[PDB]
C-alpha cells in the first residue's frame, strides 16, 4: 500500500527478474566455464537472440520512465492533444 | 526391569497424531477463556499495553501446576493398568446380585456402541479427523502475536 | 574375553585382571600399566581393529566437553552474579578494579583478598565477563543467576545426549562416512543462525541498553527486564520503525536516515570499545554468508578436477580416505582452529570489541597471552596428529601414488630447504642483537644498529600502516579514522583515566624482534615438519614404522638412533614453541607499555608506563633484563604481604616446578631402577615391598614428565610475573 | 539395561530400615496424640524443680549408655555364630554359614525344627504396616521439614529474601 503498494508490485519486480532469470542461467549446466566466445563452434556477429537477463535489466528501466514523470518535476505530458 | 520404552522408526507420531488429538481439542477452547496471561501480578500491568478495554478478573491460582503433576497420574495409570489381567473391579464384597457393568471398555457412544436401531434420518480416514485440527492448532499460534500494529492489514 | 561373551551377560565385568594387548596385563603384577592407560587411554590401535564404533565414541566425548564448559561458567556466571563486584562496577566502571572471587578466611588465606571494589574485599580478575557482560542490558545479580542455570540446563541434557549415544545402542558407519552435507548445515545455520541470532539480541536490547548507559544512571533507573517487544517506542531513539521502507529494497526515501548500522571505524569516547553499532551490521553481514554458503552442495568433484605439471594427480582422490581418517581430520583443524585463535590475539589489542578494554590494560593481555598459547598449544598438536596419521590409521596401502606419495618423493628436500633458512635467520636473527652487546659493551654507538645509529634515519612511517589509516581514497567510504586506531595516521584523543590506543609507530627495534619471530616460527616447524614427514620410514631406519610413533628410540646403534620417532619431534617441537609464544608475549607488553599504555593528563601529555625506554634499549638483549626482567618483576619480588601475593608466592614454586623438569628431562632410566632396588631391598628386610613390581619410568614417560613440567613450570612463572605488573601501576 | 543394585550387604539394609521406621513410630502417635492439647495445661516443675536443671547433655549420656548396650549387643546378636577367618560363605563373613553357630553346645536354639523360626504362619501382621511404615515415616518425616521451615520470624539470615506474604508453622489444618 502506498508507493509501498507500488512496492508490492515491486517485490514482484526484484523477486521476478532474479527467478525468471534463474532457470536459463542454470538450464544447460555442466558447461562449467565457458561459452560461444572461445573454442569451437562459432557463428560470428554477436547474435540477436535469447533471454535470461538481456530483458529484465531493461525492466528496472521501464518501471523508471513511467513512474518517472509522475512524481517528477510535474510530469509530462506534453500535450499535444492536451488532449485536444 | 530397569526401564523400557520401545521405539521403532516411528514411535513418534503414533504419539504425535496423539499429542495432536489432545493438542488439537486445545486448539480446542480455541476450537470452542483464552489468556493466563503472564507473570502474575497484573497486579498493575499487561504486555506492554495488553488489556486495556489484565486477565482476568482472573481466578486462577497456579495451583495447577500442582494439578498438572497430579492428573499426570491418571494418564500413566490407565496405560499400565490395562497391561491388565483383570481383578479389577471388586464389585460388592459380599453378595448377591451384581448385574451392572455400565457397559464397556469404552470406546464410544455405547460402552457397547448401542441403541443400534436408528435413523430414518438425519439423511442426505481418521487422521483427517486429526490433520485439520493442527490446521486449527498452529493457527491461534500466530494469532497470539497476530498483529502488524504500526500499520495493519496491507491487503485491506 | 570372554568374561563372558556375547549373548548372556548383561552382568558387567568388574574384576579378573584387566585389560590390554593380549598377553594382557599379566595376571602377574606391575606398576607401569597404571601409568599406561591414563596415557593411551584412547589411542585406537586397540579396542577394535575396525573403526566400527570409535567415531561412535568420539561424538560422546565431545558431548562431555560441551557440557563441562557449561558446568564451567555456569560456575563462572554464578561467581559473577552473586559475589557481585559487577553491579557495583558498572555504574562505576573505570574506578572499580573487579572481582568475582573470594576465599573464606582460613589460616593465612585472606592476605589474598584486597579491596577491589565497590566496597568489598576481592581477588581481582583478568578474564572479562564484566566486559562480555557490558552487553547485557537489563542487569542485576539474580539473573546472571538465570543465565547461570540456563547453563546447567544445557548440561545434564547436553550431557545426556552422550548417554543418548555410545552407551545407548547407538549408531553406524554411513552416518559420518556419508559426509555429504555436514558443513552444509554447520556454517549455514549456526555459524549463520548464531551471529544472525546474535544480531537479534544485539540491537534489540543491547545497543539501546548501553546507548543511554554511556552517560551513567543507576541501572533500572534505565532498563525494565522485558520491556523490549511489540512495543517499541524506544527503538524510535536509535531509530525508526522503518517508517515506510518495505523489506529493505528500493523505492525508499531518506532525506535524513540510513538504518542502525552506519558503520563505525574508530573508538567510542567515554567508552572506548569501538562502536556498538557496527557490531550489529557486521554480524548481520556475516551470517548471510553461511546463510548463503552452507547451501553447497551434496564431493570429490571439486578436488578431483584441476591438475598441473608440478601439481598433484593425488590432488584427486586426495582422499577417499579423508572421510575416514579422523586423526588426519583432527590434525587438519588444530592447525586452523589453533592458527585461527592467535589471529584473535591481535585484532583484539589493536581493535577492542568490548566496552572498557585498553583502559582496562590487564584484563585484555592476560587474554592476548592466554589466547596466544592456544594458537600454539593446538598447532604443535596439529602436527602430532598428522604424524599419528602418517604412521597409522588405514588398514592398508590404498591411498596410493599422489600429491603425498608426491611430497614424500622429495622429503630429504622440502626439509633440506627450511634448514638453511633457519641458520640464515638466527645469524641475521639473533647474533644481530649480540653485535650490540659486544660493541656497545665495547662501546662505540657510531656502529651499533640502534634505531639512531645505523641508517634508516627517523621515519618508520610508510609501508602499509600509513596506507591503511589514511584509508578512504577508496572505494572505501567510511568512518572518521581507521579500521584500527593504532595505524599511523590520525587522532590524539582516546580515553578518560588513561590512554587506551595510539599509533605505536615502530621503526627498527620492532624490525628485528619481528625477525626473531621468523627464525623462531621457522625452526619450530622444521622439527615438526621433518618429524611428521619422516614418520614411517627413514634413511636411518626403514624398519622404522613397526610398533610406533612413540617408541623410545630404536637402539644404541647407527651411532645414535635415539630421538628419531615423532612423539619426540612433537616433544622437541613443544620445547621450542614454549619460546615461540614465550617471547611473543615478551614482545607485546614491553611494547604496549613502553609505548601506548599511557596516561592522559592536562594538555594530553602522554606518560607511557615507561617513557619509551624501548628506544635504544631492547636492541641490546640485556636491556631485555635491564629494562624487562630486572625492571618489571620488581613488582613480583615486592608483592609479599598484600592481596595479589599469590603471584609472588607462586612465582617461587612453578619457578621451582620448571627447575625440577630438568631432572626428568636430563636423566637416564635404568638409573632410577638401579636406585629403585636399593630401595626395594631395604623394603624387603622389614617385609614391606614386592607386590606390584615397583618400576622406573617408561623411557618416554620420563620425557612426558619432562616437557609437561618444563612448561607448567616455565609458563605460570610469567602468569605470575605478569599479574603483578598491570594490577598496580599500569 | 539397568544397574545392578542388589547389594548384598543387603538383606541387612532392610532390617536397618525397620530400625529407622519402627523407631519412626514413637514419634507420630505420641507427639500427635499431643494431648490434642489438651483439656489444658502442661507444667514440668518436678524434677528439674530447682536442681540446676536435669539433663542438658548429661541426659544424653544416660540415654546412650542405656542404649549403647542395646543397639550394640544388638546386631552383635541378631545372630551371628561361627565367627572366624579364612574363606567365604559371603553373608559377608558367613561364618555362621554351615554351623548355626553351635552343634551340641546348648539351647542356643529357639523352637521346634532344627531352626531359628517362630515359623510359617505370619507374614501377616507386620509386613504391610511395618514396611508401609517404611513408607509412612518417610513422608511424615518429610512432613516435619514442611512443618517448621520458614521459621516464621525469627531469622531470615541471609537474604536475597523476597518473602513475605505470610508465615509458616504447624498447628495443623491447612489454610487453603
Ligand atoms: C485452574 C484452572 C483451569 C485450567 C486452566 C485448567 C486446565 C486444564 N485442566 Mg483442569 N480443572 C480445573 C481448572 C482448570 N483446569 C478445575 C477447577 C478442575 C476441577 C473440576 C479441573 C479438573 C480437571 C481434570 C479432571 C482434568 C483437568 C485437566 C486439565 C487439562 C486438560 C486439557 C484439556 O483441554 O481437556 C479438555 C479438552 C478436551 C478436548 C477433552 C474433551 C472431554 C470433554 C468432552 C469432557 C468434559 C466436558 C463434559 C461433557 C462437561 C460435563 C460436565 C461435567 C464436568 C460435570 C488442562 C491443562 C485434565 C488433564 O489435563 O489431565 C491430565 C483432566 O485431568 N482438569
Ligand atoms: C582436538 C584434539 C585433541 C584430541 C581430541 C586429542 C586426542 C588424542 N591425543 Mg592428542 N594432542 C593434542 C590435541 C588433541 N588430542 C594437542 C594439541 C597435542 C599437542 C600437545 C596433542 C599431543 C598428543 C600426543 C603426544 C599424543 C596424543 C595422543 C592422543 C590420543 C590419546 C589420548 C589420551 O590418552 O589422553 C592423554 C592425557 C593424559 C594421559 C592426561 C595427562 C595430562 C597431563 C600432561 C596434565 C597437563 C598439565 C596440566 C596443567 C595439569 C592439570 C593441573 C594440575 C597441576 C593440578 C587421543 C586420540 C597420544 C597417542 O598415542 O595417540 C593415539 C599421544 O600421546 N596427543
Ligand atoms: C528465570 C528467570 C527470569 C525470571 C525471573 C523471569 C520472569 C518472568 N518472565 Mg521470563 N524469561 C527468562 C528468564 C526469567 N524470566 C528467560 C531466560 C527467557 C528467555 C530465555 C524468558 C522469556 C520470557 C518470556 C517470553 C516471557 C517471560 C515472562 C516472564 C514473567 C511472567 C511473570 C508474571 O507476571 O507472572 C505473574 C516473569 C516476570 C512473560 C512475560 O514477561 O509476559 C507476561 C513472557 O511470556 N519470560
Ligand atoms: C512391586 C510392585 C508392583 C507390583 C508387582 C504390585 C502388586 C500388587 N499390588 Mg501394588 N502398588 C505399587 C507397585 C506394585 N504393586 C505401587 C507403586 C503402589 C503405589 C503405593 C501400589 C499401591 C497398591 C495398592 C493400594 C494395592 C496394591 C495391591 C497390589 C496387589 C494386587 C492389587 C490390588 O489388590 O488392587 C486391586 C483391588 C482389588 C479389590 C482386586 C481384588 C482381586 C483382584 C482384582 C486382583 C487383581 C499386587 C500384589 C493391592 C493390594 O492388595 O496390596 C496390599 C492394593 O490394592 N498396590
Ligand atoms: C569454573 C569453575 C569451577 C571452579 C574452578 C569453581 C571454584 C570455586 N567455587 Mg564454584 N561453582 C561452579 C564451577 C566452579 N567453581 C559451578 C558450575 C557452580 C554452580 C553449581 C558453582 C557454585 C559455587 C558456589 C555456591 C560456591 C562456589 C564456590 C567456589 C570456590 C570454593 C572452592 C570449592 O568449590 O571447594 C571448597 C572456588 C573458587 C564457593 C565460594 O564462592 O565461596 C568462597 C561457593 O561455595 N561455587
Ligand atoms: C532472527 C532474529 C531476531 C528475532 C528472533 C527477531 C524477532 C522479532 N522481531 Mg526482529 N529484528 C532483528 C532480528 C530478530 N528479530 C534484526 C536483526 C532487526 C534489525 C536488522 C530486527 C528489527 C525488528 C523490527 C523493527 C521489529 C522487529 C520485530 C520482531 C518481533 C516480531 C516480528 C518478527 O521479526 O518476526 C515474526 C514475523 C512476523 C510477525 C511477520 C519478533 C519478536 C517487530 C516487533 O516488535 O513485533 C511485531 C518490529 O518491531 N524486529
Ligand atoms: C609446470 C608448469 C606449467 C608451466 C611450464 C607453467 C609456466 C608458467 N606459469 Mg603456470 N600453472 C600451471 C602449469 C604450468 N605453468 C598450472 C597447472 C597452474 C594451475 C595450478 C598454473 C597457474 C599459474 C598462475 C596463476 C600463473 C602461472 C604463471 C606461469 C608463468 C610464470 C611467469 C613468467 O615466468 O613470466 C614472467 C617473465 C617476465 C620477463 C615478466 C610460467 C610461464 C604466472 C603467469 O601467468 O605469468 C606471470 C601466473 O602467476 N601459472
Ligand atoms: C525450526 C524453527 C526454528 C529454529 C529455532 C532454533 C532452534 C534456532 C537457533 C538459533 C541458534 C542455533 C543459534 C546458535 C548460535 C550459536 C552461537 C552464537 C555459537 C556460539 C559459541 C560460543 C559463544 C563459543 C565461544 C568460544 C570460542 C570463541 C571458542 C572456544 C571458547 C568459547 C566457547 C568461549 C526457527 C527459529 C526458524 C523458528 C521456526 C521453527
Ligand atoms: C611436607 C609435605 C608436603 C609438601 C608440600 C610442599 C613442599 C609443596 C610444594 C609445591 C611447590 C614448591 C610448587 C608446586 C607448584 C604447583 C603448581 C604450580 C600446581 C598447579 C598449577 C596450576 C593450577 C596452573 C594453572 C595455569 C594455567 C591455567 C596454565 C598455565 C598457567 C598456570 C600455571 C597459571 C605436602 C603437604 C605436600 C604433603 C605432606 C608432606
Ligand atoms: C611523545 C613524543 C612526542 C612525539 C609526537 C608529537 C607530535 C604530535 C603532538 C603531540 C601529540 C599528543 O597529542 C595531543 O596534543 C595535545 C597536547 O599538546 C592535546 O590537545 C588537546 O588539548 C586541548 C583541549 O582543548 C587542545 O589543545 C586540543 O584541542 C586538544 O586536542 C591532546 O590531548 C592530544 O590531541
Ligand atoms: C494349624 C494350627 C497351628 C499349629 C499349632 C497347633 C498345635 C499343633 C502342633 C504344633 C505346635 C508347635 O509346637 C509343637 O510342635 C510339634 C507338632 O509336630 C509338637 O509335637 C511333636 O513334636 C515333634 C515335631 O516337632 C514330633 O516328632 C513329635 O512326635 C511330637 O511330640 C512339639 O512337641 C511342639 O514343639
Ligand atoms: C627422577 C627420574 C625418575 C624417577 C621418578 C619416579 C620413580 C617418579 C614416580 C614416583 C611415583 C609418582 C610415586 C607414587 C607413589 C604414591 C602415588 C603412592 C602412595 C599414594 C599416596 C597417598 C602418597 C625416572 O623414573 C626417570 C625415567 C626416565 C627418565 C628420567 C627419569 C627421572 O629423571
Amino acid at each position: 500500500d502506498f508507493i509501498g503498494s507500488p512496492t508490492n508490485l515491486i517485490m514482484v519486480t526484484s523477486t521476478s527478474l532474479m527467478l525468471f532469470a534463474g532457470r536459463f542461467g542454470l538450464a544447460p549446466s555442466a558447461n562449467r566455464k565457458a561459452t560461444a566466445g572461445l573454442k569451437l563452434e562459432v557463428r560470428d556477429s554477436g547474435l540477436q537472440t535469447g533471454d535470461p537477463a538481456g530483458f529484465t535489466l531493461a525492466d528496472t528501466l521501464a518501471c523508471g520512465v513511467v513512474g518517472h514523470i509522475i512524481g517528477v518535476g510535474v510530469v509530462l505530458g506534453l500535450k499535444n492533444i492536451g488532449a485536444l | 526391569s530397569d526401564p523400557e520404552g520401545t521405539g521403532g522408526f516411528i514411535e513418534p507420531r503414533w504419539l504425535a497424531y496423539g499429542e495432536v488429538i489432545n493438542g488439537r481439542f486445545a486448539m480446542l477452547g480455541a476450537v470452542g477463556l483464552g489468556k493466563v496471561g503472564l507473570i502474575p501480578q497484573e497486579t498493575a500491568l499487561a504486555w506492554f499495553q495488553t488489556g486495556v478495554i489484565y486477565n482476568y478478573w482472573a481466578d486462577n491460582y497456579t495451583l495447577f501446576v500442582l494439578e498438572m503433576a497430579l492428573m499426570g497420574f491418571a494418564e500413566h495409570r490407565r496405560f499400565q493398568d490395562w497391561a491388565k489381567p483383570g481383578s479389577m473391579g471388586k464389585q460388592y464384597f459380599l453378595g448377591l446380585e451384581k448385574g451392572f457393568g455400565g457397559s464397556g471398555n469404552p470406546a464410544y457412544p455405547g460402552g457397547p456402541f448401542f441403541n443400534p436401531l436408528g435413523f430414518g434420518k438425519d439423511e442426505k480416514k481418521l487422521k483427517e479427523v486429526k490433520n485439520g485440527r493442527l490446521a486449527m492448532l498452529a493457527i491461534l499460534g500466530y494469532f497470539i502475536q497476530g498483529l502488524v500494529t504500526g500499520v495493519g492489514p496491507y491487503q485491506n | 574375553l570372554v568374561d563372558r561373551d556375547p549373548i548372556k551377560t548383561s552382568f558387567e565385568q568388574w574384576a579378573k585382571p584387566g585389560h590390554f594387548s593380549r598377553t594382557i596385563a599379566k595376571g602377574p603384577d606391575t606398576t607401569t600399566w597404571i601409568w599406561n592407560l591414563h596415557a593411551d587411554a584412547h589411542d585406537f590401535d586397540s579396542h577394535t581393529s575396525d573403526l566400527e564404533e570409535i567415531s561412535r565414541k568420539v561424538f560422546s566425548a565431545h558431548f562431555g566437553q560441551l557440557s563441562i564448559i557449561f558446568l564451567w561458567l555456569s560456575g563462572m556466571y554464578f561467581h559473577g552474579a552473586r559475589f557481585s563486584n559487577y553491579e557495583a562496577w558498572l555504574n562505576d566502571p573505570t574506578h572499580i578494579g573487579p572481582s568475582a572471587q573470594v576465599v573464606w578466611p582460613i589460616v593465612g588465606q585472606e592476605i589474598l583478598n584486597g579491596d577491589v571494589g565497590g566496597g568489598f574485599r576481592g581477588i581481582q580478575i583478568t578474564s572479562g565477563f564484566f566486559q562480555i557482560w557490558r552487553a547485557s542490558g537489563i542487569t542485576s545479580e539474580l539473573q546472571l543467576y538465570c543465565t547461570a542455570i540456563g547453563a546447567l540446563v544445557f548440561a545434564g541434557l547436553m550431557l545426556f545426549a552422550g548417554w543418548f549415544h555410545y552407551h545407548k545402542a547407538a549408531p553406524k558407519l554411513a552416518w559420518f562416512q556419508d559426509v555429504e552435507s555436514m558443513l552444509n548445515h554447520h556454517l549455514a545455520g549456526l555459524l549463520g543462525l548464531g551471529s544472525l541470532s546474535w544480531a537479534r539480541h544485539q540491537v534489540h536490547v543491547s545497543l539501546p541498553i548501553n546507548q543511554f548507559l554511556n552517560a551513567g544512571v543507576d541501572p533500572k533507573e534505565i532498563p525494565l527486564p522485558h520491556e523490549f517487544i511489540l512495543n517499541r517506542d524506544l527503538l524510535a531513539q536509535l531509530y525508526p520503525s522503518f517508517a515506510e521502507g518495505a523489506t529493505p529494497f528500493f523505492t525508499l526515501n531518506w532525506s535524513k536516515y540510513a538504518d542502525f548500522l552506519t558503520f563505525r571505524g574508530g573508538l567510542d569516547p567515554l567508552t572506548g570499545g569501538l562502536w556498538l553499532t557496527d557490531i550489529a551490521h557486521h554480524h548481520l553481514a556475516i551470517a548471510i554468508l553461511f546463510l548463503i554458503a552452507g547451501h553447497m552442495y551434496r564431493i570429490k568433484d571439486i578436488l578431483e578436477a584441476h591438475k598441473g605439471p608440478f601439481t598433484g594427480q593425488g590432488h584427486k582422490g586426495l582422499y577417499e580416505i579423508l572421510t575416514t581418517s579422523w586423526h588426519a581430520q583432527l590434525s587438519i583443524n588444530l592447525a586452523m582452529l589453533g592458527s585461527l585463535t592467535i589471529v584473535v590475539a591481535q585484532h583484539m589489542y589493536s581493535m577492542p570489541p568490548y566496552p572498557y578494554l585498553a583502559t582496562d590494560y590487564a584484563t585484555q593481555l592476560s587474554l592476548f597471552t592466554h589466547h596466544m598459547w592456544i594458537g600454539g598449544f593446538l598447532i604443535v598438536g596439529a602436527a602430532a596428529h598428522a604424524a599419528i596419521f602418517m604412521v597409522r590409521d588405514y588398514d592398508p596401502t590404498t591411498r596410493y601414488n599422489d600429491l603425498l606419495d608426491r611430497v614424500l618423493r622429495h622429503r630429504d628436500a622440502i626439509i633440506s630447504h627450511l634448514n638453511w633458512v633457519c641458520i640464515f635467520l638466527g645469524f641475521h636473527s639473533f647474533g644481530l642483537y649480540i653485535h650490540n652487546d659486544t660493541m656497545s659493551a665495547l662501546g662505540r654507538p657510531q656502529d651499533m644498529f640502534s634505531d639512531t645509529a645505523i641508517q634508516l634515519q627517523p621515519v618508520f612511517a610508510q609501508w602499509i600502516q600509513n596506507t591503511h589509516a589514511l584509508a578512504p581514497g577508496t572505494t572505501a567510504p567510511g568512518a572518521t579514522a581507521s579500521t584500527s586506531l593504532t595505524w599511523g595516521g590520525g587522532d590524539l584523543v582516546a580515553v578518560g583515566n588513561k590512554v587506551a590506543l595510539l599509533p605505536i609507530p615502530l621503526g627498527t627495534a620492532d624490525f628485528l624482534v619481528h625477525h626473531i619471530h621468523a627464525f623462531t616460527i621457522h625452526v619450530t616447524v622444521l622439527i615438526l615438519l621433518k618429524g611428521v614427514l619422516f614418520a614411517r620410514s627413514s634413511r636411518l631406519i626403514p624398519d622404522k614404522a613397526n610398533l610406533g610413533f612413540r617408541f623410545p628410540c630404536d637402539g644404541p646403534g647407527r651411532g645414535g638412533t635415539c630421538q628419531v620417532s615423532a612423539w619426540d619431534h612433537v616433544f622437541l617441537g613443544l620445547f621450542w614453541m614454549y619460546n615461540s609464544i614465550s617471547v611473543v608475549i615478551f614482545h607485546f607488553s614491553w611494547k604496549m607499555q613502553s609505548d601506548v599504555w599511557g596516561t592522559i593528563n592536562d594538555q594530553g601529555v602522554v606518560t607511557h608506563i615507561t617513557a619509551g625506554n624501548f628506544a635504544q634499549s631492547s636492541i641490546t638483549i640485556n636491556g631485555w633484563l635491564r629494562d624487562f626482567l630486572w625492571a618489571q618483576a620488581s613488582q613480583v619480588i615486592q608483592s609479599y604481604g598484600s592481596s595479589l601475593s599469590a603471584y609472588g608466592l607462586f612465582f617461587l614454586g612453578a619457578h621451582f616446578v620448571w627447575a625440577f623438569s630438568l631432572m626428568f628431562l636430563f636423566s637416564g632410566r635404568g638409573y632410577w631402577q638401579e636406585l629403585i632396588e636399593s630401595i626395594v631391598w631395604a623394603h624387603n628386610k622389614l617385609k614391606v615391598a614386592p607386590a606390584t613390581q615397583p618400576r622406573a619410568l617408561s623411557i618416554v614417560q620420563g620425557r612426558a614428565v619432562g616437557v609437561t613440567h618444563y612448561l607448567l613450570g616455565g609458563i605460570a612463572t610469567t602468569w605470575a610475573f605478569f599479574l603483578a605488573r598491570i594490577i598496580a601501576v599500569g | 539395561s539397568d544397574p545392578e543394585s542388589l547389594r548384598w550387604n543387603v538383606q541387612a539394609e532392610l532390617v536397618h530400615s525397620r530400625w529407622a521406621m519402627l523407631g519412626a513410630a514413637g514419634i507420630f502417635i505420641p507427639e500427635f496424640l499431643t494431648k490434642l492439647g489438651i483439656l489444658n495445661t502442661p507444667s514440668w516443675y518436678t524434677a528439674g524443680e530447682q536442681e540446676y536443671f536435669t539433663d542438658t547433655t548429661t541426659l544424653f549420656i544416660v540415654e546412650l549408655v542405656f542404649i549403647g548396650w542395646a543397639e550394640g549387643r544388638r546386631w552383635a546378636d541378631i545372630l551371628n555364630p561361627g565367627c572366624v577367618n579364612t574363606d567365604p560363605i559371603f553373608p559377608n563373613n558367613k561364618l555362621t554359614g554351615t554351623d548355626v553357630g553351635y552343634p551340641g553346645g546348648l539351647w542356643f536354639d529357639p523352637l521346634g525344627w532344627g531352626s531359628a523360626s517362630p515359623q510359617k504362619l505370619k507374614e501377616l501382621r507386620t509386613k504391610e504396616i511395618k514396611n508401609g511404615r517404611l513408607a509412612m515415616l518417610a513422608v511424615m518425616g518429610a512432613w516435619f521439614q514442611h512443618i517448621y521451615t520458614g521459621t516464621g520470624p525469627i531469622d531470615n539470615l541471609f537474604a536475597h529474601l523476597a518473602d513475605p506474604g505470610h508465615a509458616t508453622i504447624f498447628a495443623a489444618f491447612t489454610p487453603k
